[PDB]
DNA sequence: CTATGGGACGATAAAGGTATAAATTCTCTATAATGGGAGCTGCTCTGGCCGAAGCCCG
RNA sequence: AUACCCUCGA
DNA sequence: CGGGCTTCGGCCAGAGGTCGAGGGTAATAAGAGAATTTATACCTTTATCGTCCCATAG
């Protein structure tokens, strides 16, 4: 349900041992795109890995029986963005 | 019901779990049965050792 | 390169200079200055994106981010001391290349 | 919200812009006291406060001044996570 | 989570058998909500050991 | 305790779990030699939250003392201006603004010194010195109250 | 007869001195020593890339 | 709680 | 008969299912001793800020 993550990417680990969770890897993610599912695949994708703020808000959301899910910004993305920086080439956004 | 009940297909599964006396920077450490804040029965379940 | 582009009418050369003008108009409309191929500073990872995760028992676990950026600090820290001190040229080159 | 993600070469100036410091020291942690050495790999001055909201000395230990640098303790006392960014 | 599967011919076609423990691990969060909300438990402490 | 659990709410709520365990702060820890998860901890001050300010709801003061207190951000705005309009009704602009600012002294906030709070507004140190003196010890009792009213409940609900 | 600004007061925290032990890096030793070594070998194709060798050709 | 190696299932 | 010009042959890059599950293994040796800096520890000096007596404005 929810436990530890990765300290890099704030993903959960994997295995019963260390807990952990199945992983929506490319085959799945497209099988969801087939589908016209794509507020649970951003949820998939957001939500329940690799969003710091957006776990706990989650949690809070289903605790008191709401579903609200507001969205944030993956931590993984975050991660590539420093990487490709520390390679030496520039990344930004036009806002 | 009487594969289980006649028990023909059970197995026994033998696990270990292990525990290392590391020697912690600041002293090392005891196997000792005072753990800090152990409730009771679970004391009891041990051994005083 | 634009004036010498349709004065050969070999394919290849064509071809080559053709090339040449898509990423020299590259350089000029993406505001990229070509100096910047050759990094005369690099960053450095924040560390918990290239974390040492201890082994338990006390260890470290160095990650091989570390390793290499620990490798080039040591080597840039070896071509100052040794230009400041004026080395021979052959080991200040021979330094160069272990930077690189 | 932002769009249109960009990608080009880092420029030296750029590349000053992103790092908070100069990192000039090969190693990393010292053997005997446990935490980040000056100038080092994971030094506090320019990665960030081991422990969110505290300095190097403890001189300011209160969550109040989030973005204030000691004087004694130059690392200045923010979040933990500024240690990613 | 995961396990594996069976048939399960008493089934209707839009659902699907799910072990007890699985329903309760994964659905935990709703079951602590639900937990408050009928006032069953006061602090998520009390959920946590129902 | 109530006035840890209290504050411990208080914390997790304008807090969030955060990134990670930092990987430097773990390697530290790890180098160097609770019953509820994270989230089912936030969840549980939340819950807290929410019981206190039901339990304490009879009392609009000690809730807003509470806040002041314990509390961050929009709570805390809302519990200094409730503690400003309760303490000094009819106070001015520029008493308001002195009053605000000694009050978030009170509670550590900036500014630390009552001198720059005569800077900030130009009040002579004897009253101002005269009204802290006042205000704190009315905070306390009514602060002693509240923890008072709420012992009971908490103790109830665990 | 009372609330408030004004001024006196004083207990202490920071600033600077100022040595002082820790601690942590720096510098030396004088028979002679003067080109390293693991490196795989059993993909498979596709695709691109240079570079050489014929192939028109006027 | 990071990387390889081995073994196994669909 | 040199010369563009097409074509071909050798060389290197990249890419090769997913999700489990379990197990295991992960990396060493100059002492001396001189010297320099730094964290520590005690102490004095100045300002600061908490503090209250006092005259006065309404």
């Amino acid at each position: 349900s929810t436990g530890s993550y990765s300290l890099v990417t704030q993903q959960p680990l994997g295995g019963k041992a260390q807990f952990g969770g199945q992983r929506f890897g490319e085959m799945e993610v497209w099988a969801l795109e087939a589908y016209g599912a794509a507020y649970t695949l951003q949820e998939m994708l957001t939500v329940k890995s690799d969003d710091v703020n957006g776990r706990t808000k989650m949690y809070k959301n289903i605790v008191d029986g709401d579903h609200r899910m507001e969205a944030g910004m993956p931590e993984s993305f975050n991660v590539l963005i420093k990487e490709i920086r520390s390679l030496g080439i520039d990344i930004e956004l036009e806002t | 019901e009487r594969v289980v009940q006649e028990d023909r297909f059970t197995t026994i599964h033998i696990q270990e779990l292990t525990c290392v006396a590391r020697d912690t920077k600041l002293g090392p450490e005891e196997i000792t049965a005072d753990i800090p804040n152990v409730g009771e029965a679970a004391l009891n379940k041990l051994d005083e050792a | 390169l634009r004036e010498e582009i349709p004065q050969t009418n070999s394919e290849t050369k064509i071809k080559k200079l053709s090339k040449r003008l898509k990423l020299m108009e590259a350089f000029q409309g993406s505001g990229n200055k070509p100096e910047w191929m050759v990094l005369t500073v690099l960053p450095v990872l924040p560390p918990d994106l290239r974390p040492l995760v201890p082994l338990d028992g006390g260890r470290f676990a160095t990650s091989d981010l570390n390793d290499l950026y620990r490798r080039v600090i040591n080597r840039n820290n070896r071509l100052k001391r040794l230009l400041d001190l004026a080395a021979p040229d052959i080991i200040v080159r021979n330094e160069k290349r272990m930077l690189q | 919200e932002f769009d249109a993600i960009r990608i080009g070469l880092a420029s030296p100036e750029m590349i000053r812009s992103w790092s908070f410091g100069e990192v000039k020291k090969p190693e990393t942690i010292n053997y005997r006291t446990f935490k980040p050495e000056r100038d080092g790999l994971f030094c506090a001055k320019i990665f960030g406060p081991v422990k969110d909201y505290e300095c190097l000395c403890g001189k300011y230990k209160r969550l109040k001044h989030r973005g204030v640098i000691c004087e004694k303790c130059g690392v200045e006392v923010a979040l933990a996570k500024v240690r990613r960014e | 989570g995961r396990s594996v599967i069976t048939v399960g011919p008493t089934l209707r076609l839009h659902q699907c058998g799910l072990p007890k423990k699985m329903a309760l691990e994964l659905f935990k969060p709703f079951i602590f909500g639900k937990l408050e909300g009928r006032g069953m438990a006061t602090t998520i402490k009390a959920a946590k050991k129902m | 305790s109530t006035e840890q659990a209290l504050a411990v709410a208080y914390w997790m709520f304008e807090q969030q779990p955060g990134p990670r365990s930092s990987t430097a702060m773990v390697i530290d820890s790890l180098r160097e030699r609770s019953g509820l998860s994270p989230h089912e901890w936030q969840a549980q001050a939340v819950m807290t939250v929410r019981f206190a300010q039901r339990q304490l709801a009879a009392h609009p003061l000690e809730l807003a003392v509470v806040r002041a207190e314990f509390a961050r951000g929009r709570d805390f705005v809302l519990g200094l201006a409730a503690l400003r309009d309760w303490l000094k009704p009819a106070a001015g602009p520029i008493e308001q603004r002195a009053a605000l600012a000694l009050l978030m002294r009170m509670f550590r906030r900036p500014p630390s010194s009552i001198r720059e709070i005569e800077r900030l507004s130009g009040l002579s140190k004897s009253t101002l010195h005269r009204w802290d003196k006042e205000w704190r010890e009315r905070v306390a009792a009514l602060l002693r109250q509240a923890l008072l009213r709420l012992e009971e409940p908490m103790a109830q609900v665990g």
